[PDB]
């Protein structure tokens, strides 16, 4: 969080991918450090089982988890299969603007998700937007420097 | 051998908390390797104009991470273990005679030669929105060893800084001058390569 | 609440005092808005070895469920779904299937110029394209949009087939007034059963090469190919066994 | 055949066609480092414009992303379009392209891409090829950056390919946090503090986490947005010295205006600029590819190592093994139907009655407009069988 | 059960981002297990001396 | 460990990637048995053990 593209870039991604290199039937290796945050996609070869490949990455990424900084070590890193297709996208809208697009995230997460993942044949259920609720402690310098 | 390193790496998961916090750090690494060594390639200089330092450093640079890519290798590493590291050589009749510990060198390179984050400038949510939106860059951690002599280990009563140089020297030297590598009578860095199970 | 610091009396400066606390979200970077109105889309990634139509259909008749629960104002909408594509496609396929089985019949009583011959493509060609079906489904093939393509194709090859059997016996009932039904179809099954088998053969020879191309566009080449031989080995054994006795 | 050979030459190859997917992806891009809010107005005056056309009936956007580069740039966001349908509407979706394009060129304050969905996911398209240039020397990213355009400066002059693009761009403003540690260290601060106070304000810090709906939640602490949008925002900053003083945080820091690279790609463990073409006109994948290899290798020698991805990685590491099977296939027909005939001679004529409908296809493609497609060979596919099996009864 | 457990691990992967904090910090473990008791061992003292 | 042995304080970047930074004193110091003799440790208080 808050940390510039290159920082990101030579303190995260450097370590795994030292770390996540040798893995079995890796073709190559592409990653990107946009500000705040670092992907890292490791493609494989063709016919490789997806799940082998994950949990393989699991381990390599696991052996490595204690050189990444403090605050990437709090969140910590996902390990997901990125060969995946969109069957469909269900988009939720306040057509009378009553909630903001936060309530709609945070509703939708909380229970609509939720019976989409009951629904036989949707392996996976996710919402485009990054919005969790959070309590946020607005500070005002001004008044830290009255108090201070 | 890929169920059964899968089955080893799940149940080391569970130990690597109880292990001590420099050999988490390092890190445990888990490999199919069969510790027998398939094969040994040295790289040698002919001109000698390549220092072993030099050699063995291009070679885990560009070799190496490229043969570990090659299926059917499950471990290459080469016998010198000889990497760049910024060496500080400490001088303790210098650093006894300035009173000054190796514990306060230890806090002044942690806290100094490190990269931290830092936010964006314009940022949502803003009442007054400023037109562009502006990242910050920092760079904290120093890459000469001239930067690194300049680190300050105390102030004292004036405003005289006493820094790492006069307490003891800097250069970039080998991770380990434990190995060495010998092909015939010349110096070269051995890869060994462990053939991967099955 | 939170107390920061304790002064020198018994009050207590607190983070209500240095800073306004509210829930918000945690990251301000995106927004999405549909029409123009606020919304959040959501993203379905389908199941392997799942049907993409009752999963579609599944999440539908649940939207509609919840939505029946939404709070007032909110409503939801499917811009993209990749059923839609696929359904079409398998209604093209039925469409085609139909159509060749139509422009088979009213050919062979052009040609033939015989109206109880015209049952005997009807229950031939279903037949093996159903055997079709039942390999793919062995080999773990999945349908899809390349799949029906080549099953579109298959289609020629499967009521070929029925067209050579069923001339070869009108020919050779045609050739002699003597000979018998059975006979007939007898004398030509002689006549053409290596022939099938030899391009059953040629036609798998043909294609397989087609399936060891590597690549993405290697494996869209594998689809069609491997469909097609499974066709028309299914419709040459087909030909060779129920074919004949229903002629 | 010779005329055979003459159509394949002159009809065009491609690996799959266009076809509407019944919406339409619009891509908008800012100015570098715009902020969210000017996009928002943006993707408003967008959608209001596409609503008076009747072919669209929906709008759907992510402000904020960057569909091209998988980000959160504040300065891009994509808005998909829906399209009414394929039956109700009377115009196709190029034309729709066509009119979205007429609207859009003479603003040129927000930036208009507008395409068509592809085919299939996940598909490379025209068999681009796609190099990284690896930098081996450590060099700043900046400087990387004024290499490869020399690179591609160089590479546009060659007729093998056209149209290279590449996704590294330094434009985005950042500013740079100058630190005197003399002056740090001489108020008796220390680095990781002053960090997580600017982590705190400018920034968000994230603590614990608080439960609501039984669910853990973070918790993020953030300065108010009016006092950090400002340049000078350093100043009403202020850190304890460790000797009981508050040290106002511009003292020792100081943000000058510079420009960097919004994202950084890594390709191999090692720093690169991912760099993508299409071959030209008239030349094959293949050719471009060591073209552009040949380009690379003169412009940077001994500093950039050259890298291969996608498409262009599979032509590289390609085994040949589709001829060599090719090859087989073609025996194994050759000797079933000599088996058959139980004559060596006579599988010729079956062999040489393929080249009729071959030429029939590739004939009427050529006159039809289409190019060279994968339905193309997969058609090819059974009119070969087809052909063979008449062929076999004929000469049975 | 071998593939089983790799899904299950793979899925906590790709879900760790929604993991709280301290179960993050003492690493999460997936083993195969199985309900049935073979047998029950019983070791005692016969001098009680233990 | 900072004085005898090698002590691995963080990363420092060069040439792209991240090499370590350790901390040793001189070989000659440490050299002989009574190497002890030499080290200081600062206490709670100022004095120098
Ligand atoms: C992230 C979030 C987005 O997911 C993606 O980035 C996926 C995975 C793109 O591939 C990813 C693949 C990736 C990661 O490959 C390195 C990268 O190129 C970008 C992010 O697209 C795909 C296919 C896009 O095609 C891509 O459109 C881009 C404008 C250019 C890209 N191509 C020309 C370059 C092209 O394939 C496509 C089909 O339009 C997106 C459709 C599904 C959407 O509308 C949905 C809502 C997406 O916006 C998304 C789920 O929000």
């Amino acid at each position: 969080t808050g940390a510039d593209a290159q920082t990101i870039a030579s303190t995260v991604a450097t370590p795994i991918e030292d770390a996540i290199n040798g893995v079995d039937n890796m073709i190559y290796m592409d990653s990107t450090s946009s500000p705040g945050q670092m992907k890292l996609t490791v493609y494989f070869n063709i016919g490789t089982d997806p799940d082998q490949a994950a949990i393989d990455v699991n381990n390599r990424i696991s052996a490595a988890t204690a050189k990444l900084p403090e605050a990437v070590k709090k969140l910590g890193v996902t390990v997901r299969k990125s060969s995946s297709t969109i069957l469909e996208v269900v988009s939720v809208y306040s057509e009378d603007s009553s909630m903001n697009d936060i309530d709609i995230y945070n509703y939708v997460s909380l229970n609509i998700l939720d019976e989409l993942k009951r629904i036989p044949g949707v392996g996976d259920a996710s919402a485009i937007g990054n919005k969790n609720y959070s309590m946020r402690i607005w500070l005002e310098p001004d008044l830290l420097n009255k108090f201070g | 051998p890929d169920q059964a390193a899968i089955d080893v790496n799940n149940r080391i998961s569970a130990a690597t908390a109880k292990l001590p916090e420099a050999v988490k750090k390092l890190g445990v690494t888990v490999r199919k390797s069969s510790s027998t060594i398939l094969e040994v390639v040295s790289v040698y200089s002919e001109d000698s104009s390549m220092n072993d330092i030099d050699i063995y450093n291009y070679v885990s640079l560009n070799i190496l991470d490229e043969l570990k890519r090659i299926p059917g290798v499950g471990d290459a590493s080469a016998i010198g273990n000889k990497n760049y590291s910024m060496r500080i050589w400490l001088e303790p009749d210098l650093l006894n005679k300035f009173g000054v510990t190796a514990n306060d060198v230890i806090n002044a390179v942690n806290d100094q030669n490190a990269q931290y984050a830092t936010g964006k400038i314009g940022e949502e949510p803003v009442v007054n929105k400023s037109p562009q939106v502006i990242s910050i860059t920092m760079q904290g951690r120093l890459q000469t060893p001239q930067e690194f002599e300049n680190i300050i280990l105390r102030v004292n009563e004036d405003k005289s800084f006493l820094r790492i140089k006069d307490v003891a020297k800097v250069e970039i030297g080998a991770e380990q001058y434990n190995s060495t590598g010998r092909l015939n009578t010349s110096a070269a860095v051995p890869i060994i390569i462990n053939l991967q199970s099955g | 609440n939170i107390i920061l610091r304790v002064n020198e009396d018994k009050s207590f400066l607190r983070i209500k005092d240095v800073a306004k606390v509210e829930i918000g979200a945690e990251q301000y970077n995106s927004t999405g808005r549909l029409n123009t109105s606020a919304a959040v889309p959501i993203i379905i990634n389908l199941q392997s070895g799942a049907n993409a139509v009752n999963t579609a259909k599944l999440i539908n008749e649940k939207m509609q469920e919840l939505s029946k629960n939404f709070p007032q104002g909110l409503k939801y909408q499917i811009p993209y779904d990749t059923t839609i594509f696929v359904k079409a496609s398998i209604k093209e396929v039925i469409k085609t299937f139909v159509e060749a089985l139509a422009l088979v019949l009213v050919v062979m009583y052009l040609f033939l110029k015989n109206f109880k011959s015209t049952i005997i493509p009807m229950i031939a060609v279903p037949v093996s394209l159903l055997g079709t079906f039942a390999v793919l489904y062995v080999l773990g093939f999945s349908i899809n949009l390349l799949t029906l393509f080549a099953l579109v194709l298959a289609i020629g090859i499967v009521v070929d087939d029925a067209i050579i059997v069923v001339e070869n016996i009108d020919r050779i009932l045609h050739e002699d007034s003597n000979i018998s039904v059975k006979d007939a179809a007898i004398k030509a099954m002689n006549e053409v059963s290596s022939p099938v088998i030899s391009i059953v053969l040629v036609l798998c020879a043909v294609f397989i090469p087609v399936s060891f191309i590597s690549g993405f566009v290697g494996e869209i080449q594998r689809q069609f190919a491997l469909t097609l031989a499974i066709s028309v080995a299914i419709s040459g054994f087909v030909a060779l066994t129920l074919t004949p006795s229903l002629s | 055949i010779g005329f055979i050979a003459y159509l394949f030459k002159i009809v065009p190859s491609s690996l799959v066609p266009s076809e509407d997917q019944g919406v339409i992806m619009s891509i908008i891009n800012l100015p570098s480092g715009s902020s969210i809010h000017r996009t928002i107005e943006e993707v408003d005056t967008i959608n209001k414009n596409a609503t008076q056309m009747k072919e669209i009936s929906s709008s759907v956007s992510l402000i904020g992303f960057d569909l091209f580069t998988s980000s959160l740039k504040e300065n891009a966001a994509a808005v998909f379009f829906i399209l009414k349908d394929w039956s109700q509407r009377e115009a196709s979706s190029d034309q729709i392209i066509a009119q979205l394009f007429g609207q859009y060129a003479a603003d040129r304050n927000a930036l208009s891409y507008f395409l068509n969905l592809p085919p299939i996911p996940g598909l490379s398209l025209t068999g681009g090829f796609e190099m990284y240039a690896q930098n081996k020397s450590g060099k700043d990213y900046d400087a990387i950056q004024q290499d490869v355009n020399k690179m591609l400066e160089l590479a546009r002059t060659r007729k093998e390919l056209a149209n290279v693009r590449t996704t590294l761009d330094t434009s985005f403003p950042q500013y740079k946090l100058i630190i005197d540690r003399d002056k740090m260290k001489y108020y008796n601060l220390n680095m990781q503090d002053v960090f997580n106070t600017i982590s705190a304000t400018i920034g968000t810090y994230y603590v614990n986490d608080f439960p609501m709906l039984g669910k853990n939640f973070q918790v993020n602490i953030r300065a108010l947005g009016d006092f950090r949008n400002t340049q000078d925002a350093l100043k009403n900053i202020y850190i304890r010295s460790s000797d009981n003083k508050m040290i106002p945080l511009n003292s020792f820091l100081t943000l000058v205006r510079s420009a960097g690279p919004d994202d950084v790609k890594r390709f191999n463990l090692f720093p690169a600029a991912l760099i993508q073409g299409d071959p030209a006109p008239g030349y094959t994948s293949g050719q471009a590819i060591d073209a552009i290899a040949e380009v690379a290798k003169q412009s940077l020698g001994d500093e950039y190592s050259i890298a291969w991805s996608g498409s262009a990685y599979q032509e590289v590491s390609s085994k040949g093994a589709g001829a060599y099977a090719f090859v087989l296939g073609m025996i194994f027909v050759f000797l079933i139907l000599a088996a058959q005939y139980e004559r060596w001679l006579m599988p010729l004529a079956v062999i040489t009655a393929v080249p009729f409908a071959v030429f029939g296809s590739i004939l009427l493609v050529a006159l039809r407009g289409f190019d060279n497609d994968i339905y193309f060979q997969t058609g090819l596919l059974l009119l070969i069988g087809l052909s063979a099996k008449n062929a076999i009864l004929i000469i049975e």
